């Protein structure tokens, strides 16, 4: 951004197409830009993997396995930036093809994990878990898709369409805004001491979860046949005049989804059932459901003596620890 | 330190501009720091004339009385405030801002007021440097001098009341 | 500490192999030879992880326990008294403003604007680095 | 978005031009990328990391209020582009390499963009 | 200094844009940045000798 | 029951864009497959294990399966290596590039609108041979004898044989801007300077079977007329191409030299853009 | 070889066509006719930048130019073949006049500059503000010709001074007012950006003001 | 003078509809809010600027003010030519110049 500054008030020559000036801005920006959506991507998949095994009453399945996912898309994230310009004929195709292959198989054991602490446990169905089966589903589409996209003769067709635009919002839309409302449900009287109404958080769970798939499903087909992106007119005379207008009904529908969060937290914050006590959401974890639902300043008043990744569990459950300990590798 | 600042910094160079003719004009017409706001005030006033029989009352006289009352109101202000709180004791002992919060307010919105008065006397230099619309500078000092001293109030009465806690 | 070092070698490991790879990868097989522009980022990259890995590395050579690193511990061993932290401030508001200042100074090519901006910079970090070293007023 | 949807049914230009939809499609990749997610990630850090490894406190507190600062002015610069008579910025979301020269796109959005 | 220069400095007008002064646009910084500093530099030195005797 | 497993591709008229019709349809029944899997996996656990019954003590406290992670983490590697070894084999054979062609078009593409060339006719029939190469460059563009050049009241269109190997060659003059013909499954980037950016602006169609007209589309941003580049291109039998291309030679516009071989003159799928 | 406007006639078409027409029409979407208009309306709008435009809109701003090496000359000639504006003065040698353009008498020049072109501009050609968008720029970076083209092709919103109401002998006098303007010193110390008392004012509050302040909060004590 | 491409969204006040000779019409260049030079004349939207408050009135509508604090209109003046072709004045002011005041504009 710097250059690009220099070049625009003082004439810098940085950037022109006779030097390699096209494809230099090209390499840096996606050098940014791809560990930027992992960035964006994984602490949601720690709030979801943190939700899950309140609400499914089981441990977490594979600790040092996720541990290692996690490590593994790390490292790859930073060495598939350029498989963003297969179209411009200027990049090596097959070692980024191959490595973005390579970076689908974390995410893979990540989800196997996932579904792993979900096998045969109590299940209930709150808001937090509600919101983490929809991430769950929405991020399982797109993560299809975008392997699908990986492959460069496929994406010599499906770039720069709506087919991407699709794709990239599954991705994004399935992890933050899931996963955020999960952790806002779920963390709410930990920070607040009150309790948001659980009727007003289904209506809104199932509000946005019809609005957002009516709203974007259609677009692989309407990208598919002809109808590149960032275009703001077209004419009777092709087709995708009604898929657009299916599309607009959706992204109406999920304007409209959002009152009833607002109205939620508006009147929850103040009134609201109150929390007197730790941990609102029983069989709870790590360390934060073991002090004062508002916790004080400095956050603790005493600390339990920790063995596992689960000292709140074995504090409040202190009969659990040997059950815990000899049936732990049965799998 | 006036005299550094004397010596390094110009003010006022008379040659650039020439002899006043009534026929030529030039475009920053700008009076000093302390007239500002009564420019400003005459360049946000809406134009609202009368004309009855025989007869015009133009738009400056809307400023002219304003800035009368202004020009009454300051040296009235103490007898005002010893009439609506009613104390009436000798005193010696400064009040620290902060212990009373109604004449901070106060102030604070009156400050706010004159500061928009006095940013609405350079929309030519404003709009020119930093690149907003001229309409859009008259509008927006037009609004603001209506609904920046209420929300000044509100922020100065509860800050006031923080500092205290 | 002993898994942060690893950790950091891991990283630092897998950059210089990937960076190798692309190098010679692109300096055949490719249209104009070495790219020059991955190449740079991913050799520097090796080099931030490796800096970091090394400095954890000599720090724990030259540590005893410590029992965040200990099992088989109590907390009993770690009583005592901790750094100083921070209460009330608010000049990280007034640096971000003199900031937001100069940037906005530097977008419109305003000179003037961006030599106030530096002044106001200078004048908040300063204030806020001397903020608990001030002594009492002298009269 | 939802200015761009309504725009987007119904072929035919009903109430923008081709320069408030680039505009409109830009500062909504910008800001739902930049202003919304990478701080929101910060945001759940400083709620729950200290109580989960059981600290009192970050480690430097008041880089914390520092970067939240920096993070609201830099969002508002950015934003005010709208203000401006010519618009906000109206190349990709991305900056491709010769479209956002001072040649092409000339106007003073892009400067408030980049900083 | 601030006598010397008053004295012994071309101060009149001179611009053209064939003999490019330059001394002259530096007559009357002179002035001002040799009479302040002078008088400032008298202040400072009262202060300070307020302060510390 | 292939025009639905396609997500609506269009069907290819080259041979590359079949192969490449081929393959994205053997990958999305992959896909689908194992998103149906996991769904059930899905609806399943959440369908009978939901059952926090009216009995409960706690369920289980297991969280190690070593074997099945070493599967499930096996696995998938397979998977992906099948398709990487078949979409190797596809995007070599999709760029070819012949070094004999029999028609080379010069596209160059400036601010929102094309023009095109017609740089070389060389039959292998030894039927028409013809060279529109010129030094009226007095400096990477290209300058040729029959250029049609498209205006905003007109949209340009290109004309072609049928059954001929194509070549085609691509150049912009300010900015990047995108060459997509939806039914050549296939598009490329019109960078300003390709030689200095290190990026090959050439790529061959070995035939075009089918006969008719086709939209082209701009797939970057150009900025403010982006969505009004449109163009068409024209694939006609080869005696028509060499009438019209001989009835070009003497000075005659685009849509004359098409009306003479009893063809619309103007373009059939795009119209131009009243909202300019 | 003035018989050559086959260049010119090369680069409008693959540069200008989408917004002028092929036949210099006006696009009526777009842009005007341009037949009417000469070499120098050409020159100035190329030279300057101002063209070849991006969406357009309130002032297209100037930017860096796209055409030199002989070619702004190319498209200039094209352009005055298709009509009878006016043109671009020249020296004896065929190049563009710069030095013939100034003129002699700087009274006469800084009381035109007054009387016409201060109203939008400034007292000595800074910028001035015009309605909804629109403003006049600096006079500063402009050359001889470039402000000789300008005062005689009337720019966008900008009127259109014949040389019938100011000679030439005006222009030139008012081109040597503008660029000695734009290059004198300031003989009283810094100015302050070229305007009237809204930097003094800045300037006081943020510089004497503080100081001030911050010896009497040296000197008096605190409590 | 006006480009003769327009000349028909000309309104031509109630009193006024002879004073303009051709693509001529004469206004005066005293503002009618304060009496500054209203001399700021942008050539094709016809708006004339004054400098000192911002006011803005139409010249093909008989100079009508469109912004601002200004209320009344700019006078016109009439012209013709003489036996000779130089332009001269038609008679006078139809209404005093220059700012208003109590006893009429
Ligand atoms: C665009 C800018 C325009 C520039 C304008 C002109 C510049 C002139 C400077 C302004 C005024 C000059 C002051 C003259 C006094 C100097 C003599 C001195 O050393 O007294 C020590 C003096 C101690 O005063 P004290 O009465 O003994 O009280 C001690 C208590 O501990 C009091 O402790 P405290 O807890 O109350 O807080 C101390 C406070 C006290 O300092 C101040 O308050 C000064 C600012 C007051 C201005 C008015 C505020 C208006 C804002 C609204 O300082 C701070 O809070 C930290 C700010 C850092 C100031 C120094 C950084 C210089 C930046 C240079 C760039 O400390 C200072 O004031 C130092 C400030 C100036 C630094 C020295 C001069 C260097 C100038 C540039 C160098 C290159
Ligand atoms: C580019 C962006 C530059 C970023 C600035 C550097 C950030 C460093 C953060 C890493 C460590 C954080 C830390 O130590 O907290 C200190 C402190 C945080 O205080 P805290 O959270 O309450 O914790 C207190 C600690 O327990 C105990 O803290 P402490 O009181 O013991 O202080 C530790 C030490 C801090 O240790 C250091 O990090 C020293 C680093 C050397 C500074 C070099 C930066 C120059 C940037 C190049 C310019 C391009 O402080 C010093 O010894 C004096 C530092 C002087 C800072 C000089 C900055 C001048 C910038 C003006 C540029 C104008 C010229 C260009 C035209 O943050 C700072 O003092 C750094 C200033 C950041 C202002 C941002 C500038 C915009
Ligand atoms: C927040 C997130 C986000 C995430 C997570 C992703 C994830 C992925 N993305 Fe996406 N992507 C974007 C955001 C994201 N993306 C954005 C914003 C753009 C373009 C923006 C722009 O251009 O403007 C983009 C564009 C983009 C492109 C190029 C589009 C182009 O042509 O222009 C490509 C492919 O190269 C791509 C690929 C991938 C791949 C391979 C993954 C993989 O990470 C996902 C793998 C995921 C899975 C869920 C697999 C599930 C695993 C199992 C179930 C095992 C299954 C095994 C087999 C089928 C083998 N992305
Ligand atoms: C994290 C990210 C993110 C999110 C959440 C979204 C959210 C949405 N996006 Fe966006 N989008 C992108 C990232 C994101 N997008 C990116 C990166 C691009 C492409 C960038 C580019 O090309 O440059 C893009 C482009 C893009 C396009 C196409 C632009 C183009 O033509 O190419 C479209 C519409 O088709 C779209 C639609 C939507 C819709 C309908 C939502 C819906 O989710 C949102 C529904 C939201 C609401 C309606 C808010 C509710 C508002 C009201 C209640 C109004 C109230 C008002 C006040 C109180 C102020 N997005
Ligand atoms: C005020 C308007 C809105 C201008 C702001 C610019 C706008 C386009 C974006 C602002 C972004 C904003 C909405 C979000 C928050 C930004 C954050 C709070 C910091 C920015 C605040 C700004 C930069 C402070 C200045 C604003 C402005 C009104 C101050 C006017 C100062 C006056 C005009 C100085 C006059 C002046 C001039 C004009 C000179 O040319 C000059 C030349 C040489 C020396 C001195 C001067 C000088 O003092
Ligand atoms: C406090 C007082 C005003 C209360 C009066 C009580 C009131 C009820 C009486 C009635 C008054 C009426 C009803 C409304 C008043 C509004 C207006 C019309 C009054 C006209 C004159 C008025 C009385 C003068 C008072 C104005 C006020 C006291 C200014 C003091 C400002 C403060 C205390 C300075 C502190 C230190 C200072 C901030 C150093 C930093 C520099 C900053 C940037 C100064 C800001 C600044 C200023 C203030 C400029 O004037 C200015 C002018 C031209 C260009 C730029 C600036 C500029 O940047
Ligand atoms: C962005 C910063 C980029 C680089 C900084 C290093 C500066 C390197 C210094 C060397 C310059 C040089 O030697 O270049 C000589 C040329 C001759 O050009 P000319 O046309 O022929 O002369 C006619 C002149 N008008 O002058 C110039 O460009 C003038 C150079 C401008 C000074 C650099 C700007 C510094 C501003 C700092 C930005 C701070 C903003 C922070 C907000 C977040
Ligand atoms: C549609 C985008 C566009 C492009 C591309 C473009 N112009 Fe313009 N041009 C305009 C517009 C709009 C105006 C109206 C002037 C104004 O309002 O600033 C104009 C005005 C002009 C004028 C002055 C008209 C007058 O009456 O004084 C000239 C001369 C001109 N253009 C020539 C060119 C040249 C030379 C090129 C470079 C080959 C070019 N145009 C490319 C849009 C464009
Ligand atoms: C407010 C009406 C107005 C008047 C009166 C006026 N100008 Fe302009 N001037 C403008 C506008 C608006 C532009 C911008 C035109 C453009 O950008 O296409 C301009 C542009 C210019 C430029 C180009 C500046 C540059 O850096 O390219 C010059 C030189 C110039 N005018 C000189 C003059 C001279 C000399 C006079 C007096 C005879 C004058 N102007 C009178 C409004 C005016
Ligand atoms: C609008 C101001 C302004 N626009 C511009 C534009 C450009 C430039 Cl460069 C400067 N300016 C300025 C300007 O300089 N403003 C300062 C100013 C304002 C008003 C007055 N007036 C003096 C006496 C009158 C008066 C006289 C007798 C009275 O007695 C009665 F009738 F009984 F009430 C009442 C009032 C009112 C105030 C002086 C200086
Ligand atoms: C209340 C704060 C408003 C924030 C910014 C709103 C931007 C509004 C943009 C529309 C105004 C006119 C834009 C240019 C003219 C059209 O045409
Ligand atoms: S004097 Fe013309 S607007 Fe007040
Ligand atoms: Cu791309
Ligand atoms: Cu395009």
């Amino acid at each position: 951004l710097f250059g690009l500054a220099a070049d625009r008030h003082l004439g810098a020559h940085i950037y022109d197409p006779a030097n390699g000036g096209v494809l230099l801005w090209q390499h840096l920006f996606w050098f940014f830009g791809h560990p930027e959506v992992y960035i964006i991507a994984l602490p949601f998949f720690g709030i979801v993997s943190e939700i899950f095994p309140v609400f499914s009453r089981k441990p977490i399945f594979g600790y040092t396995t996720l541990i290692y996912a996690t490590l593994a898309i790390a490292a790859l994230s930073v060495a598939v930036w350029a498989h963003h310009m297969y179209a411009t004929g200027a990049v090596l195709l097959p070692f980024f093809s191959f490595m973005t292959f390579l970076i689908a198989v974390p995410t893979g054991i990540k989800f196997f994990n996932w579904i792993g602490t979900m096998w045969k446990g109590q299940l209930t169905f709150e808001t937090p878990m509600l919101f983490s089966v929809g991430f769950l589903i929405t991020f399982l589409l797109g993560g299809l898709s975008g392997v699908l996209l990986a492959s460069p003769p496929l994406d010599f067709h499906v770039t720069d369409s709506y087919f991407v635009i699709a794709h990239f919002h599954y991705v994004l839309f399935g992890t933050i805004v899931f996963a955020t409302y999960a952790g806002i449900y779920f963390w709410f009287p930990k920070m607040t001491g009150r309790l948001l109404d659980e009727r007003l958080g289904k209506l809104h769970f199932w509000l946005t979860f019809i609005g957002f798939h009516t709203t974007f499903l259609v677009q692989h087909w309407l990208g598919d046949e002809g109808m590149p992106r960032r275009y703001a007119d077209y004419l009777p005379t092709d087709g995708f005049t009604t898929l657009n207008v299916i599309s607009t009904v959706g992204a109406f529908i999920l304007g409209v989804s959002m009152l009833p969060f607002v109205w939620n937290v508006f009147k929850s914050w103040r009134y609201g059932e109150p929390v007197t006590v730790d941990d609102p959401w029983g069989y709870g974890n790590s360390l934060e459901w073991a002090t004062s639902c508002p916790p004080p300043r400095h956050n603790f008043t005493e600390l339990p003596r920790i063995r596992s990744e689960r000292p709140a569990f074995e504090l409040h459950y202190p009969h659990m620890v040997e059950r815990m300990r000899a049936e732990a590798h049965v799998g | 330190v006036l005299g550094l600042m004397g010596g390094l910094l110009q003010i006022n160079p008379i040659w650039n501009l020439g002899p006043y003719k009534p026929s030529q004009v030039s475009a920053g017409s700008q009076p000093d720091f302390y007239m500002m706001w009564t420019e400003g005030l005459a360049r946000i006033w809406p134009p609202w004339e009368f004309y009855f029989w025989h007869h015009t009352i133009p738009a400056p006289v809307w400023v002219a009385v304003i800035m009368g009352l202004v020009f009454v109101l300051l040296p009235a202000y103490p007898f005002l405030e010893k009439r609506f709180t009613g104390d009436y004791a000798h005193h010696n002992l400064l009040q620290r801002p902060r212990d009373v919060p109604v004449r901070t307010a106060i102030g604070a919105m009156a400050i706010a007021f004159y500061m928009v008065l006095t940013l609405a006397a350079m929309n030519d230099i404003i709009a020119l440097k930093f690149h907003i619309s001229l309409n859009a500078t008259t509008w927006i000092g037009r609004i603001g001098m209506v609904i920046l001293p209420p929300f000044v109030y509100f922020i100065t009465y509860r800050w006031c009341i923080g500092l205290q806690r | 500490m002993h898994i942060e070092a690893r950790l950091f070698e891991i990283l630092t490991a897998f950059f210089a192999l990937a960076a190798v790879v692309y190098a010679v990868l692109t300096a055949m097989f490719a249209t104009g030879g070495v790219e020059w522009a991955g190449t740079t980022a991913l050799v520097l990259t090796t080099g931030l992880t490796l800096i970091t890995g090394t400095f954890f590395r000599f720090v724990a050579r030259r540590l005893d326990t410590r029992p965040e690193d200990y099992e088989d511990a109590e907390i009993s061993d770690g009583a005592g008294e901790l750094g100083f932290f921070a209460p009330h401030s608010w000049w990280p508001i007034l640096i971000s403003l003199s900031f937001s200042t100069a940037a906005v100074g530097a977008a419109l090519w305003l000179p003037w604007l961006i030599a106030a901006g530096v002044a106001f910079v200078i004048t908040s970090v300063c204030g806020l680095v001397f903020e608990y070293y001030w002594g009492p007023e002298k009269h | 978005a939802l200015f761009m949807r309504t725009e987007l049914a119904m072929p035919g230009l009903q109430f923008l031009s081709n320069e408030q939809f680039n505009q409109l499609f830009t500062m909504h990749g910008t800001v739902m990328l930049l202003f919304y997610a990478t701080p929101i990630v910060f945001g759940f850090a400083n709620l729950v990391l200290p109580l989960q490894i059981g600290a009192p406190d970050v480690a430097f507190p008041r880089l914390n209020a520092l970067s939240f600062w920096l993070f609201l002015f830099g969002a508002l610069i950015a934003i005010a582009g709208f203000i401006t008579p010519g618009g906000a910025a109206d190349f990709g979301w991305t900056a491709y390499s010769p479209l956002t020269d001072a040649i092409h796109s000339p106007g003073a959005g892009g400067d408030l963009w980049i900083m | 200094a601030l006598l010397l220069i008053f004295l012994f400095w071309p101060w009149e007008f001179k611009a053209a844009d064939g003999e490019s002064d330059f001394i002259y646009s530096l007559t009357t910084p002179l002035y001002g940045l040799t009479f302040g500093l002078s008088i400032l530099s008298i202040a400072i030195g009262a202060v300070l000798y307020q302060k510390r005797f | 029951w292939s025009d639905a497993l396609a997500l609506g591709w269009p069907t290819g008229i080259t041979p590359e864009a079949k192969l490449n019709r081929e393959l994205w349809i053997g990958s999305v029944i992959a896909s689908f497959a194992v998103g149906a899997i996991v769904w059930g996996l899905i609806f399943w656990t959440s369908a009978f294990h939901r059952k926090k019954a009216t009995d409960t003590e706690l369920p289980r406290q297991f969280g190690y399966n070593m074997p099945l992670e070493l599967t499930l983490t096996v696995i998938p590697f397979l998977i992906i290596s099948v398709l990487f070894y078949f979409t190797v084999v596809v995007q070599e054979r999709m760029m070819h590039k012949d070094p004999n062609p029999e028609v080379v078009i010069d596209v160059t593409a400036f601010q929102w609108n094309w023009k095109f060339g017609y740089q070389k006719i060389a039959f292998a029939d030894g039927s028409f041979d013809y060279d529109g190469a010129d030094p009226e460059r007095k400096t990477y563009l290209n300058f040729d004898k029959i250029e049609t050049l498209g205006t905003s009241s007109e949209i340009p269109v290109l004309v072609l044989p049928a059954g001929k190997r194509i070549e085609f060659v691509l150049n912009s003059a300010d900015v990047i801007h995108g060459f997509w013909v939806p039914e050549f499954l296939f598009k490329r980037d019109v960078l300003p300077e390709p030689k200095a950016n290190n990026s090959d602006n050439v790529f061959q169609v070995s035939e075009i079977q089918q006969t008719g007209a086709f939209v082209g589309r701009c797939t970057e941003m150009c900025g403010t007329f982006h969505a009004m580049m449109n163009f068409e291109v024209r694939v006609v039998e080869p005696n028509d191409f060499k009438a019209y291309i001989d009835q070009r030679n003497a000075g005659k516009t685009n849509a004359e030299a098409l009306a003479a071989i009893n063809q619309p003159p103007l373009a059939i799928t795009t119209e131009p853009f009243e909202s300019r | 070889s003035s018989a050559l406007l086959r260049t010119g006639k090369q680069l409008f078409d693959t540069s200008c066509v989408s917004c002028h027409g092929a036949n210099l029409q006006g696009v009526p979407d777009h842009g005007p006719s341009l037949i009417g208009v000469g070499e120098a309306a050409v020159y100035f709008q190329v030279s300057t930048g101002r063209m070849p435009a991006m969406r357009g809109e309130a002032q297209a701003p100037r930017k860096d130019p796209i055409f030199d090496e002989a070619q702004i000359d190319a498209i200039g000639a094209y352009v005055q073949a298709n009509g009878g504006g006016p043109t671009v003065v020249r020296n004896p040698d065929g190049s563009i006049a710069t030095q013939s353009l100034r003129g002699n008498d700087l009274g006469r020049g800084g009381d035109l500059f007054r009387l016409n072109c201060a109203s939008c501009h400034n007292f000595t050609g800074k910028g001035g503000a015009l309605s909804s968008g629109k403003y006049a720029p600096d006079l500063a970076p402009a050359n001889e010709q470039q402000i000789l083209t300008a005062m005689l092709t009337g720019p966008q919103n900008m009127p259109k001074f014949s040389n019938r109401q100011l000679s030439f002998e005006a222009k030139k006098d008012i081109i040597a007012y503008v660029k000695v303007a734009t290059e004198a010193r300031q003989p009283g110390g810094y100015l302050l950006g070229g305007f009237g008392p809204a930097p003094e004012g800045m300037a006081m509050w943020i510089i004497g003001m503080v100081a001030a302040i911050g010896l009497a909060l040296w000197i008096g004590a605190r409590s | 003078r006006i480009k003769p491409s327009d000349l028909g969204r000309v309104v031509k006040r109630k009193g006024q509809e002879s004073f303009n000779f051709g693509e001529f019409f004469a206004f005066t260049k005293v503002c009618s809010h304060l009496g500054c030079p209203s001399s700021l004349y942008e050539q094709q939207s016809y708006r004339i600027l004054c400098p000192c408050h911002q006011s803005q009135f139409d010249a093909l509508h008989f100079a009508k003010p469109i912004f601002g604090p200004a209320a009344r209109a700019l006078a016109q003046l009439p012209i013709t030519i003489d036996t000779d072709g130089y332009l001269v004045a038609n008679g006078d002011f139809v209404e005093p110049v220059g700012p208003a005041f109590w006893e009429r504009t």
